[PDB]
């Protein structure tokens, strides 16, 4: 019983699965590629900040 | 030269110079790396960075003992530096006596009764322990302000014969318990605890420890050898002031120069004996 | 530290 | 304006202290056991839906945290984690001559255990009075499940307890050296073992844990203060 | 995705031989210690044997000491056991397991509760 | 029967690896051949935080990106003020054997769980002016492994036993489980919307969750050991992932499989934590071998390393501005560096 219900549920779990549409792979790494550029100006440790406006020095 | 002919004066001197490089080698090692290391922060390790400290010090004092030791010509630094350096040496070699007497102390303590010792030492109690130490330290020192002094003889001009050693007045009055047997308290009740305490470590360990009962052995061994010298020159050094009695001038003078040795050699072998068998000291040096 | 004997002492006791 | 923020800092700080101290002079343990081990037992023997149960107990002044896991999952490679910084884990194993394969595998597994590289384990060979009634009966075939009990003699120096057969002296002293065998197999002493034999209701238990927690002290002094 | 697919298997007379292989494929076979546990009739999941990464270390279960050998072959993902004068205790579906973590000494794959890294066996049975 | 549905679950997962195959045309390496390097980047501790007695393993960084939680086995919750090192709060735990905190974003409330599997919500703000247990959340089989609050009333908590709840803290019911994986849970982050988050639990894969559903909307695998850090991408379409094999990898949601490996011969220890800086650039794992390596995550390159701590590093976090990642290890002390 408890082997039957456990296949059943993995069966159609994954069934629902596999129906998902999906995009290319070039796709999605030229949209993080084209996130991480937008936001690179914006995150103080890829540049660091200067210490005028740095709170911990 | 005047006292020690040249041969035996360039050999402890070269030996002094030798023990001086290393001891301040060693010193130096030990008070940095536990200074910048919580791992190594413990009570042990900040009674051997005072006991380090006290032994940087003293090699600080090392070239007015060996410019006296050499030359003995009239003395031309002040009067102050004289007392200074006496003083300072003497506080020393108190605080360092009282610093491994509190940690043969500390290691009974943990080794006799290990779940005792907890509620016992603890940074607390261990700063407190060496302020004290310090205090009577310097508080036995202190007579050395009127012990030692610049002396010259009635006969010919101060600067020809100024000489750092102990004023008349002293030498006439009853100080000589103050120069010898109130000294000779930090060399009994200390040799008796670190033999005692050590003893029980050893039997309880004992009932592999066998390297770290042959430390504590040779540990007590070197003080003694160390301290047992300085003591007898000193008492001897004493005595040979009573008139009628020139024979052991000798006698103390060479007991001396042997202290003189034996003196920089127990401050430099400090560091090691104390250091090496902490293979945590070893990975984190 | 330790305390030396001079090398006059053996004399100095003469006065 | 901001001194506020200092002040409760330092009280703070001041309430810390008083439970540091606390927390220094205490002494936690972890007990392990299988479930047909009579660690359930031992528990009651210490006197002064969760998942994991505590216990208060006092010898010689010195306070004893035991901790016992409760309703948990048998994925132990992950909460087992936590208790690297434990002074020592008692270890309990039923003399089940097969389920003692399991506790040898679980022992093997403690004791090679990255984080666990560094704890001294206080071995129970629990329910002694069971063992002795099985091995007297005949039909304890030892050397069917350990097949190096057929060419095993027991040592010249074992002390054994006065009344007990040379079978069981014999039997207990292989099952124990089962367990030392994966002690010192490691080879490198960070950590020791200690085997004890205790049945399930002995008043003795206090004080052997009591005596492993000062000889693990003691060991772990050595090598604080320089003495190794 | 790592999976382990266990061959062999089946009926065997008494004191015959039968030769277990399973293929790795996932993960790099070379780093992880393997494991071999079977489960009997009615009876929970028991150890059998171990092979360490190179195979120079490997211990026994009492029960199959000197009857059972365990191989390796690194070269092609294959873990081998070989069984030698099978016994009707011996009946059980076997189980091809994986310590948790890469160069690692100790393991934890005696776990029932759905043990990720181990295979769905291949029954044996021993009988006339 | 058994051995019908095993097959068609072997024959849907031929099926969906070759949607894999046929979705990628190029890697991300080579996409990315032409970015330049983000090069070395040096860091140094600019706050040491003492006053815990025991290891630590959880911190989380607040919304205003100055006021942090820490949990240590030595039973006390400590919110230190990072610009000062002041120290706002000191909880003690009704149990000492904590393993996960969460500080909810609007601040009121912070929680925290262990081996004791109750969640437990301390309040901060209060007339009394003391702190003290709004709320426990029993009902867990297992240990409790990461806490996250999706709001002042809901909080999400994992468990060792194989399921994820949805709590309501004003009921302390359960509203939604997930009980899709097979192994214990170790962490879960939440998306910047809220709306899905994801989970690894031991058995090499990971799972995307919907918080009203209440169902697995995708499982990724290509590890090869237990995952232990998990943490969204900052723009929320991807992930990355941290397991005991040495390695990390990034999964994209859309695209639905393995990105990018970050893997060094040098490093044969597990990752303890995995964080985002802000633009995703810069990917920070925390290792067992007793410091942090940051990799550019385009590149995969290993731009920098932090080894500070002295002790296994148990706790990463990047503050929501990005301006400092504080990193607690085991050594009872926790570092920030910038
Ligand atoms: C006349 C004076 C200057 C002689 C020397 C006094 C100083 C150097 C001596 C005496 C008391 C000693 C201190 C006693 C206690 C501690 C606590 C320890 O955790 C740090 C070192 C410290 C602070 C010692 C350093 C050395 C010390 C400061
Ligand atoms: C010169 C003296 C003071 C050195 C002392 C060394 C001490 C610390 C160590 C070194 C050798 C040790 C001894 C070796 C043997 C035994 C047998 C034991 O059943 C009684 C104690 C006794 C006698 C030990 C006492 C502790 C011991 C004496
Ligand atoms: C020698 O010059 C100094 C000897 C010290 C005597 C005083 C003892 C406190």
């Amino acid at each position: 019983t408890a082997s039957i219900a456990q296949a059943r549920k993995l069966v159609e779990q994954l069934k629902m699965e596999a129906n998902i549409d999906r995009i290319k792979v070039s796709k999605a790494a030229a949209d993080l590629m084209a996130y991480c550029e937008a936001h690179a100006k914006e995150d103080p440790l890829l540049t660091p900040v200067p210490a005028s406006e740095n709170p911990f020095r | 030269l005047q006292l020690f002919p040249a041969p035996l004066l360039a050999g402890v001197t070269a030996t002094c110079v030798a023990l001086f490089v290393v001891g301040i080698a060693g010193n130096l090692l030990t008070m940095l790396v536990v200074s910048r290391f919580r791992e190594l922060r413990t009570t042990t390790n900040l009674y051997l960075s005072s006991m380090a400290f006290s032994d940087l010090l003293i090699f600080l004092c090392m070239p007015l003992d060996l410019v006296r030791l050499w030359q003995y010509r009239p003395w031309n630094f002040g009067d102050l530096l004289c007392k200074l350096f006496q003083f300072v040496s003497e506080s020393c070699t108190y605080a360092t006596v009282l610093t491994i007497t509190a940690l043969s102390v500390e290691r009974y303590f943990a080794i006799c009764f290990p779940l005792r010792a907890k509620v016992v030492v603890t940074k607390g109690r261990v700063k407190l322990v060496i302020f004290v130490i310090w205090a009577v330290a310097f508080c036995s020192a202190g007579p050395i302000f009127v012990l030692v002094g610049v002396e010259h003889e009635n006969g010919t001009d101060p600067w020809d014969t100024n000489e750092c050693r102990p004023t008349e007045f002293a030498v006439r009055s009853g100080l000589l318990t103050v120069m010898v047997w109130v000294s000779s308290i930090f060399f009994f009740l200390p040799v008796f605890c670190l033999t005692v305490l050590y003893s029980l470590i050893g039997r309880k360990l004992w009932r592999n420890h066998k390297q770290t009962v042959k430390m504590l052995a040779v540990v007590v061994f070197a003080f003694i050898l160390c301290w047992l010298p300085f003591h007898v020159g000193r008492y001897l050094f004493s005595k040979s002031f009573e008139p009628g009695s020139l024979e052991i001038a000798q006698i103390s003078q060479y007991c001396n120069l042997v202290s003189f040795v034996l003196f920089y050699l127990s401050a430099a072998i400090n560091p090691i004996l104390y250091n090496i068998m902490s293979k945590k000291y070893r990975v984190a040096v | 530290g330790s305390s030396f004997l001079s090398p006059e002492h053996q004399r100095v006791q003469q006065r | 304006e901001d001194k506020a923020a200092v002040e409760r800092s330092k009280m703070i700080e001041k309430q810390l202290q008083k439970d540091k101290q606390v927390y220094r002079r205490t002494l936690r343990l972890l007990l392990l056991g299988a479930d047909n081990s009579g660690k359930s037992t031992i528990v009651k023997q210490m006197r002064i839906t969760s998942g994991i149960f505590e216990t208060k107990f006092q010898v010689d002044k010195v306070n004893f945290h035991m901790f016992d896991v409760g309703a948990q999952r048998d994925e132990r490679r992950k909460w087992i984690q936590c208790f690297n910084d434990v002074t020592a884990i008692i270890f309990v194993v039923d003399s089940s001559d097969n389920r003692l394969q399991e506790a040898l595998n679980d022992f093997k597994s403690i004791w090679n255990n990255r984080w666990l590289r560094t704890i001294s384990v206080i071995l129970f060979l629990n329910k002694q009075d069971l063992l002795a009634e099985k091995v007297l009966a005949g039909k304890s075939k030892i050397e069917d499940y350990f097949p190096e009990f057929a060419r095993y003699t027991t040592p010249e120096d074992a002390t054994p307890e006065p009344g007990e057969d040379p079978r069981v002296t014999r039997a207990k002293y292989f099952i124990r050296k089962e367990f030392v065998d994966i002690s010192t197999a490691s080879g490198d002493g960070r950590h020791i073992c200690y085997p004890h034999f205790t049945c399930s209701v002995d008043t003795e238990n206090a004080r052997r844990i009591f005596n492993d927690c000062k000889d693990i002290i003691l060991q772990m002094n050595l090598r604080e203060y320089n003495l190794v | 995705q790592v999976q382990l697919q266990e061959s062999g298997g089946g009926l065997v007379q008494p004191g015959g031989s039968l030769r277990l292989s399973c293929a790795a494929s996932g993960f790099t076979f070379s780093n992880y210690k393997m494991n071999w546990v079977r489960q009997a009739p009615g009876k929970g999941l028991e150890w059998v044997s171990d092979i360490s990464q190179s195979g120079a270390s490997i211990s026994y279960t009492g029960s199959v000491k000197g009857r059972f050998t365990i191989s390796r072959d690194n070269a092609k993902n294959t873990l081998y056991l070989q069984m030698n004068s099978l016994k009707p205790e011996d009946t059980a579906v076997y189980y091809c397991a994986r310590c948790p973590a890469p160069f690692t000494r100790d393991c934890f794959d005696v776990t029932s509760t759905t043990y990720a890294y181990r295979g769905q066996g291949t029954q044996v049975t021993v009988s006339s | 029967e058994l051995d019908q549905l095993r097959q068609e679950a072997e024959q849907l997962k031929n099926q969906i690896r070759d949607a894999r195959k046929a979705c990628a045309d190029a890697t991300l390496s080579q996409i990315t051949n032409n970015i330049d390097p983000v090069g070395r980047i040096q860091m140094r501790t600019r706050r040491t935080l003492r006053g815990h007695l025991a290891k630590i393993y959880a911190m989380h960084w607040g919304t205003d990106s100055r006021l942090l939680v820490s949990a240590s086995q030595d039973g006390k919750l400590i919110i230190w003020d990072s610009y000062t090192t002041n120290k706002v709060h000191a909880i003690p735990l009704r149990s000492s054997w904590v393993m996960t905190c969460a500080y909810a974003p609007s601040g009121n409330y912070v929680a925290c769980g262990g081996l004791d599997n109750i969640c437990s919500i301390y309040n901060l703000k209060t007339r009394e002016g003391n702190v003290r247990v709004s709320r426990e959340l029993a009902g867990h089989t297992g240990y409790l492994s990461c806490c996250r609050f999706l709001d002042d009333n809901q909080i999400v908590t994992s468990s060792g036993d194989t399921t994820c709840a949805l709590w309501d803290i004003e009921t302390g019911q359960q509203t939604t489980t997930f009980t899709g994986h097979t192994g214990d849970v170790m962490s879960l982050s939440l998306a910047p919307d809220t709306r899905l988050f994801v989970s690894g639990a031991c058995d090499a894969s990971a799972k995307l969750w919907d918080v009203r559903e209440g169902m697995c909307r995708q499982t990724f695998t290509g590890h090869e050991s237990d995952i232990n850090a998990i943490c969204f991408f900052p723009n929320g379409n991807a992930f990355a992932t941290g397991s005991d094999d040495a390695t990390c990898r990034l999964f994209d949601l859309r695209a639905d499989q393995e990105l990018m490996t970050y893997s060094h011969d040098n490093i044969i220890c597990g990752i303890t934590s995995v964080s985002f800086s802000k633009s995703g650039r810069l990917l920070l794992a925390g290792y067992d071998d007793f410091n942090c390596n940051v990799w550019d995550a385009l590149k995969a390159d290993r731009a920098g390393v932090l080894a500070g701590h002295d002790n296994r590093v148990s706790c990463l976090g990047v503050t929501d501005d990005g301006m400092a990642v504080a990193t607690g290890s085991w050594d009872s002390f926790l570092k920030i560096w910038n």
